[PDB]
RNA sequence: CAGAGGUGAAAUUCUUAGACCGCACCAAGACGAACUACAGCGAAGGCAUUCUUCAAGGAUACCUUCCUCAAUCAAGAACCAAAGUGUGGAGAUCGAAGAUGAUUAGAAACCAUUGUAGUCCACACUGCAAACGAUGACACCCAUGAAUUGGGGAUAUCUUUUCAGCACGUUUUCUGUUUUUUACGCGAAAGCUUUGAGGUUACAGUCUCAGGGGGGAGUACGUUCGCAAGAGUGAAACUUAAAGAAAUUGACGGAAUGGCACCACAAGACGUGGAGCGUGCGGUUUAAUUUGACCAACACGG
């Protein structure tokens, strides 16, 4: 359960608006292979910069759109 | 022969015979592998 | 398990190219009838230019050179040229739009025989003072053009050895040749080579294949591990 | 226990052919000559509906298959050479083209050449379709 | 829609019935000549 | 009532007379060369995130050796243009304005 | 070595018989990508690989020849996309008819897999296209700015060991071509504008074809041509007050763009719809069950 960090919103993607797309960088060890990965992802629910979120998979990562 | 006869001018039994019928019953189409109107590209006749 | 059955087997490249040792591929153990040795010639192994050359320059990293196994020396699989073709980004790249692409197919035959054709490609170029919306060529200097690249690639292919012409293709000595000379006929933006290949080739020497590839290096896999 | 007589760390390649169609994809590893095949997965092996075949998720979890199985024939290193359905059919690759060679990279394959070798007509037969095209 | 009003029947296809007519006309003719 | 003075495609009236047709590149639509909607399209292999994990993983590929693209010539049916969004209606006046270079 | 194909999703279909996939090969028939353009050629239809050929054709150049030989046309003749017809060939791809699987209330369609005739070539017919610039041919005047193709005049840049005293390119000019942007004038307007739809009630350069409200009807008959399909020619009876054309404002769109709303949705909460009962509406019944109202009627006419 890799945790990330939101540092920034892109936007509230979706037809109803519900999901929203996070630019979200990885909270991992110094050294390690995943420190300071960003990647895009949607999330679900009310979320806000700086929250913090649990990746079952880091590989998968959201579509721009 | 083997198509005559008949009230009716008829063969009637397939034309078609096999590779291995006998001299006499060997008549109409001879091991025919299709009939009909060819319909498409015309194979090439013959033993492969 | 089906790699049980596989042994593994070098690529070599001929002699004039820097890395000879290039490749590895596996073939099924001579299971009887069925010798590796029979079924390993003919196959036709395709490799980057700038892997084999490893001096070579950016430009030779958009080349891929084909060889075709001559014959198995115990696990080495000394090679014969086969072709050489440009990437396809590359050339799909070099074409602009407003300017007229040349082609030209030259069929020679060398010293050995090795009947082969060289497809070149050219592009016209606007001058550093032309304003013009194009610079299309007109049919009659792209004629010439045509005239003059086969001319100088019958010229000079024809009377050199299979060796000879595969080295000053891989070099861009045939090339900028080419282009030097063609230049005064019209203004290029670029004449390249685009793909080699050998389209016939003499019956099999075995001393000729022993003498293209010099010094042979050894291969390992059949030594133990 | 597979693989061939080189030292350890040394770099042995083969070539990974992806063809990236919109109803499936394929994620071919050969050799250089493409004559041998160490193993070939689809995307259609790992999902059970048609339509996820070429889904992206379908195409790294064949590429990850791939992976294992190449680890266990001694191959390393990858050239990839990416197709569409090319010929007369559309140019444009797949859905799991970026997946399958992505997934590659990250499951320590090492990767070298890249090259699109989808067949490209100097001059083609008619397409599928009428000359109104496929009309929906 | 790139015409206007065809206004009673796509010519088209009432040419198509006006042949068939002619061709059935034809054969009547033909019958009793 | 003529839409266009050009009636939508480059063939003036003294020009030519027939254009060989191309298919569509989506639906394969019979279309006159110079009528149909025409784009040269440099595609990058792989998108910028999938793209320095290949990078990173590659001794070929890095910060000086650049990764190969895709160029593809597509042709499209004037439906087929409108439906993907590569063209869209506009107003009177703003339909002769035209572009050359592709911004 | 276990699926592949195909699709909104599937199935008809192919597949341990090894399909799909991969490499190098073949065969055959088409086709000639990108370059490919408000570009070139051609009378029109049409015409894109290279090389070698055969007649041509135009433009330009000319202090060459000649001396009205011309323009346009009933009758008459030749060419003419695709489809179609005949006879041979070809048959890779695609594909009328047909079949099957889907989707549907039905679907003889659109979609999928196929599939015959056809598609390709030769010869001979056919001669009906939105054969369109919906704009007949020839000739004259005609404002402006960028261009573009071909040939010639005159005089900044690049290459320059042989189809080479070259080729391109700059500037200016010129004849001929296909055009574009923005002046009169014209037009019902859309629009056209040395490329006219301008130079027309201030109506006359020349020739020629066609039209005279809508249909019936490009039908009937006769007649010519055609193998046939059909083609050319072509009515009338009867019916009908409009049919049309271009613009304007609305409205609508299973067309785009940007916003907005819990009488919308999303995240949800309480419910209603199921039970009993109160009440209103309808129906039934009745002498009467008084009547209005059917999102914006129905605990509403307080
Ligand atoms: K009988
Ligand atoms: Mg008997
Ligand atoms: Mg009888
Ligand atoms: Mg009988
Ligand atoms: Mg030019
Ligand atoms: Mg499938
Ligand atoms: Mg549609
Ligand atoms: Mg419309
Ligand atoms: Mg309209
Ligand atoms: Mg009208
Ligand atoms: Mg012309
Ligand atoms: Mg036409
Ligand atoms: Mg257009
Ligand atoms: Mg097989
Ligand atoms: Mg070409
Ligand atoms: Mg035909
Ligand atoms: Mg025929
Ligand atoms: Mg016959
Ligand atoms: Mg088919
Ligand atoms: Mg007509
Ligand atoms: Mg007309
Ligand atoms: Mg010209
Ligand atoms: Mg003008
Ligand atoms: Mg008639
Ligand atoms: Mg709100
Ligand atoms: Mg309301
Ligand atoms: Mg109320």
């Amino acid at each position: 359960a890799q945790v990330g960090l939101i540092i920034k919103v892109l936007g509230r993607t979706g037809s109803r608006g519900n999901v929203t797309q996070v630019r979200v960088r990885l909270m991992a060890e110094a050294g390690s292979p995943d420190y300071n990965r960003t990647i895009v992802r949607n999330v679900k629910g009310p979320c806000k910069e700086n929250d913090m979120l649990s990746l079952m998979e880091t590989e998968r990562e959201a579509r721009r759109l | 022969h083997p198509h005559g006869g008949g009230n009716h001018q008829h063969i009637g039994h397939p034309s078609t015979v096999s590779r291995h019928s006998p001299p006499g019953q060997k008549v109409g189409l001879i091991a025919a592998r299709r009939t009909g109107r060819i319909r498409g590209g015309k194979a090439v006749k013959g033993a492969w | 398990e089906t790699m049980a059955r596989k042994e593994w087997y070098d690529v070599v490249a001929p002699a004039n190219f820097e890395k000879r040792q290039f490749a590895k591929t596996i073939c099924n153990k001579t299971q009887g009838t069925r010798i590796a040795a029979d079924v390993l010639r003919g196959r036709v192994f395709e490799a980057n230019l700038a892997d084999l050359n490893q001096s070579a320059g950016e430009e030779e990293a958009y080349r891929k050179v084909r060889f075709t196994v001559q014959e198995v020396q115990g696990r080495n699989l000394l090679t014969q040229f086969h072709s050489m073709e440009v990437t396809t980004d590359k050339m799909a790249s070099l074409l602009r739009k407003w300017c007229t692409t040349m082609e030209t197919t030259v069929e020679v035959k060398t010293a050995d025989g090795y009947t082969m054709r060289l497809f070149v490609v050219a592009f016209t170029k606007p001058q550093a003072n032309q304003q013009s919306r194009n610079c299309y060529a007109k049919q009659r200097l792209v004629k010439w053009l045509r005239m003059r690249i086969t001319k100088m690639i019958k010229r000079r292919l024809s009377k050199v050895q299979i060796k000879e012409a595969v080295s000053l293709l891989t070099r861009n000595v045939l090339s900028d040749a080419l282009v030097r000379r063609c230049n005064p006929i019209l203004p290029l933006r670029e004449l390249r080579i685009r793909k080699v290949r050998v389209v016939r080739t003499p019956k099999f020497d075995a001393q000729a294949l022993l003498s293209a590839h010099g010094t042979i290096p050894a291969s390992v896999e059949a030594d133990q591990r | 226990a597979y693989g061939p007589n080189v030292k350890k760390g040394d770099l042995v390649y083969g070539v990974v052919h992806i063809f990236a169609s919109f109803n499936d994809t394929f994620v071919h590893v050969t050799d250089m000559s493409g004559r041998e095949t160490y193993v070939k997965v689809t995307g259609g092996m790992k999902v059970k509906a048609d339509r996820d075949e070429s889904s992206p998720y379908a195409a790294m979890m064949a590429a990850q298959d791939v992976v294992a199985r190449c680890k266990e024939c001694g191959i390393n290193a990858l050239h990839v050479k990416m197709r569409a359905v090319g010929g007369v059919r559309t140019k444009s690759p797949g859905p799991g083209a970026q997946a399958a060679l992505r997934a590659l990279a990250r499951a320590g394959m090492k990767i070298g050449r890249i090259e699109d070798v989808t067949p490209i007509p100097t001059d083609s037969t008619r397409r599928k379709g009428s000359r109104r095209g496929r009309r929906l | 829609g790139t015409v206007s009003r065809p206004r009673g029947m796509r010519p088209k296809w009432h040419k198509k019935r006006i042949k068939r007519l002619k061709l059935r006309r034809r054969r009547m003719r033909q019958r009793s000549k | 009532t003529t839409k266009r003075r050009n009636h939508g495609r480059s063939k003036p009236a003294h020009s030519r007379g027939r254009v060989k047709p191309i298919h569509c590149f989506n639906c394969g639509r019979l279309t006159p060369k110079d009528k149909a909607v025409g784009r040269f399209v440099v595609r990058r292999m792989l998108d910028a995130a999938s793209a320095r994990d290949v990078a990173e993983a590659s001794p070929v590929y890095g910060a000086n050796f650049p990764m190969p693209r895709l160029y593809m010539k597509q042709r499209f049916c004037i439906a087929c243009a409108i439906h993907s969004r590569t063209v869209r209606a506009r107003p009177v006046g703003n339909r002769k304005i035209r572009y050359t270079k592709k911004v």
